[PDB]
DNA sequence: CCCCCC
């Protein structure tokens, strides 16, 4: 019969020390222990006894086939660029962490606004019909640009709907108006990295309240850490923790987590270990005054560089 | 552990109360303390205490298995689970080994996730054995597994069956991962139906890194408890554990080494270090950075484009 | 029983407790395999034909590796002879320091039974250090109490049955001879010789045997191949 | 930043944090939840509640893009 | 007092 060590459970360090000093090495020896008996023997308080009993007695197994069906039903956030959609497997994937690395002024924030617009696209139009959460740390989230992108997306959906000749498309676009799009983008302004960490901690509760959010964007994860943080070890710890928080949020709440990152001197910033954080990595870079998107790391598509551009209509090929 | 009713036959409540009152709380205190003096100052029978100690050591201690019996049982119960990659199989001498922790060390985009996905696809389809993929960094995409299975075979029913064999579990901090591994240990205990044969944990370093750093050593303890869970899964439960680990440069020698430090460097029985070619994207150099049955440092070339 | 000089001639030019200390892939478990082979191979081949007990507190004992080493050590290798040689070998699996202590207290009752088991490999003693040092809290006495009890039981066992204890301690600290002691002082006092392992960039391995009662350092160089350990 | 005395922290826990030189939101959030488990006691479940508590006092307020549209006009 | 950390 298996034995689960208390060091494995998220018990209080002081409570774990007192429980093993009392002699509880494995949690199996506490399931039948009453909370009053536990507190009288170990010496921890009543609340601590109740909490540790809850924790020890607390401890989804979806097969890869069910995961594939989820991936098919949970549509990718279409990027409106055919090349990136092809090399991202249909767009920015849900339940994944994408990292848009690049030099300043290459089009990372334009992509973030485009995705925030494209999440509200209805399901019958290939979208996910969800809200977007924007976490802007660089102070570059321009509302006029996202309004223009929303207008262009609405026109594109109108064109494809009236090419389809379908009443369901018209009904689904009826609530897909500019006011709804701008009311479906929950924007946070994290002034510094402690604000960002606090907002990432509050994101699970916010999304439990807002159950229809499908995208979370961190417009600049390099900015709050490369500035006002002179400790490299602390930066590494905070980045690892925040990366785990973002991936956990994306998978638990069926999201896509975009993370914009700056370039350092060529190579993505925030250390080489941070390259292990995001599931997908897209470097946006300039070649002869023309924009190329490179799929540096992706667990589903081969590395390949494609052509894209920014137009008044938004994020095009 | 502590003394409780039903822990072992022959004990009673008043015995436990007397032992507690005589500064004996646990099994280690019961068996380390002198039986004669506790018997004479406690009122309990000496023979009863001797029998209690004997059954306690019979139950809580690990019997020494003979070398020949162990050898003949692992000559059948072990398995060289082929990775599905010819060159990586030749580097590992035909591939994984059931009963070991295998660590696929590498940098970002080094192929550890792809190696583990090909491993899971080949085990689920080639050997028709269930796989557990403990996704921690989001690397596992069922579309990539489907692509690998389509490369392996073009029968839709076979691909669907192989995908259903691969069981995906998401665990993003150390406590979720430990809960997942302990739940798997309980599941295998109940099962001993197609049981899980490969446990891919991609990546251990993703969930262990937040623990490390600062003035706390419970991060090291949680890392070592994760190591104990992985090694009990590997050896005691007889299934191939393939963890993936990041790679870091030591700030004293400028040499690449597995992450999570010296304490974790001893954890994987086998370790494959994947790195990129200094002079194609698909091609990667695979080194046997650590092994127990093969010379260290052998270089092979693995081309991810050849499968998929 | 057998002497320490014949256990492996190169390390021992001269009831001991010996420690193996070194990073991963430096040959500690392989030196343990070499000692196991020299102790369990028959007198005809050139071994001592004495039983060896191996404690996996770390779960890296590769049975296939030991069988390969044996098959290469014999002049003529056969399945029956390999099974006979492995009948002398014994393995214990310890998952925790409390489990290690209970296994030791039960192992006393088999040491009494087996007179020919002269050598006791314990790989690795430090495997439960970190865990032991967190649930014991900040009190140094509490955190190393169980490993102290294991150390006392180990010294009792090696004194009663005249065992040669080859312990492996994993180097996990840097010390700001790469050796920073971290186990309990009740274990350090037992150690007679400390043998530090290193690898030269990778077939060549360096061992440094320091005798504590004389604080004398001796240097050895050895290689590992399919045969086992061959001392240069 | 904002000191934990006015965040809503309990006085005993404020003293425990101050004993380890923990005073502001930066000092609290910058540590891993396992370090906070060590310093504050409490569980991982019990320290995520506290991390959410401190963040709610020093996290940005939600601002819908329609809110920015209304404010700019 | 070492722990991890490109
Ligand atoms: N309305 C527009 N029409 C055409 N081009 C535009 C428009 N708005 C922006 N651009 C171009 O698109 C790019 C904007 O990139 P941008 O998305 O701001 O990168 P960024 O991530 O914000 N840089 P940084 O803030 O340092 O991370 C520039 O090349 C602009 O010239
Ligand atoms: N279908 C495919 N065909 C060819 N190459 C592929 C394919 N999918 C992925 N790749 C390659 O795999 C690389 C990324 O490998 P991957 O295994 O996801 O990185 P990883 O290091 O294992 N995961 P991480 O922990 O984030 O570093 C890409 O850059 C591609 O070169
Ligand atoms: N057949 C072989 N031929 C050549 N070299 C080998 C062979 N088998 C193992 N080795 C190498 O010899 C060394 C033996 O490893 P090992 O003895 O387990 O190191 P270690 O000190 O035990 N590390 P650890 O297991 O974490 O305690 C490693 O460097 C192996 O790569």
């Amino acid at each position: 019969e298996m034995q689960r060590d208390l060091v494995s459970f998220p018990l209080s360090p002081a409570v774990r020390v007192k429980l093993v000093s009392a002699g509880f090495q494995t949690a199996e020896e506490l399931l039948e222990v009453k909370p009053s008996e536990l507190s009288k023997e170990v010496g921890i308080s009543k609340a601590e006894a109740l909490e540790t009993l809850q924790i020890i007695r607390r401890e989804k197994k979806c097969t890869a086939l069910e995961l594939l069906e989820q991936e098919h039903t949970q549509g990718f956030i279409i990027t409106f660029c055919s090349a990136l959609d092809d090399i991202l497997g249909g767009g920015v994937p849900l339940m994944k962490t994408t990292e848009i690395c690049g030099a300043p002024g290459v089009g990372k924030t334009q992509l973030c606004m485009q995705l925030a617009v494209d999440v509200q696209i209805p399901e019958c139009f290939g979208g996910v019909a969800g809200e977007a959460v924007f976490i802007d740390t660089e102070g570059s989230f321009m509302v006029d640009r996202v309004v223009d992108l929303a207008t262009a997306c609405i026109q594109h959906l109108q064109l494809i709907a009236e090419k389809h000749k379908g009443e369901e498309h018209r009904k689904a676009l009826e609530d897909f108006t500019l006011d709804n799009i701008l009311s479906h983008i929950y924007y946070f302004r994290c002034r510094d990295y402690t604000e960002l960490l606090a907002q990432v901690y509050l994101l699970p509760d916010f999304l439990s309240e807002h159950s229809k959010v499908r995208l979370v964007i961190v417009d600049g994860i390099a900015f709050p850490f490369r500035h006002d943080l002179d400790d490299l070890s602390l930066r590494t710890r905070l980045l690892n923790g925040l990366a785990q928080q973002m991936i956990s949020l994306a998978n638990n709440h069926r999201l896509a987590v975009i993370l914009t990152n700056q370039m350092t001197t060529l190579v993505p910033a925030l250390g080489e270990s941070w390259g292990h954080a995001a599931t997908i990595r897209l470097i946006f870079h300039w070649d002869r005054k023309q924009r190329l998107a490179t799929l540096y790391k992706s667990p589903s598509q081969k590395e390949c560089t494609v052509l894209f551009q920014i137009k008044p209509q938004g994020f095009r090929d | 552990g502590v003394l409780r009713v039903g822990l072992c036959p022959g004990l009673t409540e008043e015995m436990i109360q007397l032992l507690r009152s005589h500064r004996i709380k646990t099994v280690v205190d019961l068996v380390s303390a002198d039986l004669e003096e506790v018997a004479q100052k406690c009122g309990l029978s000496y023979k009863a205490l001797v029998a209690l100690r004997r059954v306690l050591l019979a139950q809580f201690s690990a019997f020494p298995v003979n070398g020949a019996d162990l050898y003949e049982e692992l000559k059948t119960s072990t398995a060289i689970l082929s990775t599905g990659i010819g060159s990586l199989d030749k580097l590992l001498d035909a591939g994984l080994y059931t009963g070991e922790v295998t660590e696929i060390v590498g940098g970002p985009g080094s192929g550890k996730t792809q190696v583990c996905l090909c491993m899971a696809a080949n085990v689920a389809h080639g050997l028709q054995q269930n796989v557990l993929y403990v996704d921690s960094n989001g690397g596992l995409t069922a579309s990539r597994l489907l692509q690998l299975l389509q490369a392996k075979t073009q029968d839709e029913e076979e691909q669907a069956e192989a995908l259903r064999r691969i069981q995906v579990v998401h665990a993003f901090d150390i406590f979720q991962m430990l809960d997942v591994l302990q739940e798997l240990r309980g599941t295998v205990a109940q099962q001993v139906s197609g049981t899980v044969k490969v446990v891919v944990v991609d990546s251990v370093t993703a969930v262990v890194s937040p623990l490390l750093g600062g003035q706390q050593r419970e991060g090291l303890a949680l890392m070592m408890q994760l190591a104990r869970e992985l090694k009990t899964l590997a050896r005691d439960l007889g299934m191939a554990v393939v963890v993936t680990n990041h790679i870091t440069r030591d700030r004293d020698s400028g040499r690449l080494k597995p992450a999570l430090g010296r304490s974790w460097s001893f954890v994987p029985s086998t370790r494959i270090l994947l790195d990129t070619i200094e002079g194609s994207g698909g091609r990667r150099m695979a080194c046997l950075a650590k092994s127990s049955r093969q010379p260290t440092g052998f270089q092979e070339m693995v081309d991810i484009g050849t499968w998929g | 029983r057998s002497s320490l000089k014949e256990i492996e001639p190169n390390l021992f030019a001269d009831g001991d407790i010996l420690e193996f200390h070194g990073p991963e892939g430096t040959g500690k478990t392989e030196m343990l395999y070499h000692l196991t082979a020299r102790c369990i191979l028959p007198k005809s081949e050139g071994g001592l034909e004495v039983e060896v007990l191996f404690i996996d507190t770390d779960y890296h004992f590769d049975m296939l590796r030991l069988v390969t080493i044996l098959e290469h050590r014999l002049s003529q290798s056969s399945e029956e002879i390999i099974k006979y040689c492995l009948g002398r070998f014994f393995l214990v699996y310890c998952s925790s320091s409390t489990h290690l202590l209970l296994t030791l207290y039960s192992l006393e009752s088999m040491f009494c039974s087996h007179p020919s088991l002269c050598l006791l490999i314990l790989d690795s003693l430090s495997a439960f250090y970190w865990i032991d040092r967190v649930n014991g809290g900040e009190s140094v006495n509490l955190q190393e109490s169980t490993l102290r009890k294991c150390s006392q039981c180990l010294e009792k066992l090696v004194n009663d049955y005249r065992l040669v204890l080859f312990a492996t301690t994993q180097t996990i600290m840097q010390k700001a001879i790469d050796y920073r002691p971290y186990l309990c002082k009740a274990w350090q006092q037992l150690v007679k010789h400390r043998m530090f392992f290193s690898k030269q960039d990778s077939n060549q391995f360096s061992l440094v045997s320091r005798c504590l009662k004389s604080n004398s350092l001796k240097k050895h160089f050895f290689i590992i191949g399919e045969s086992g350990v061959e001392f240069c | 930043s904002k000191k934990l005395k006015r965040v809503g922290l309990s006085q005993e826990l404020c003293d425990r944090l101050s004993r380890h030189q923990i005073l502001t939101c930066q000092d609290f959030l910058c540590l891993s939840p396992l370090e906070l488990m060590k310093v504050t006691g409490l569980s991982y479940r019990g320290v995520h509640e506290l991390l959410c508590m401190v963040s709610r006092a020093c996290a940005p307020k939600m601002q819908t893009a329609y809110g920015i549209k209304a404010q700019r006009s």
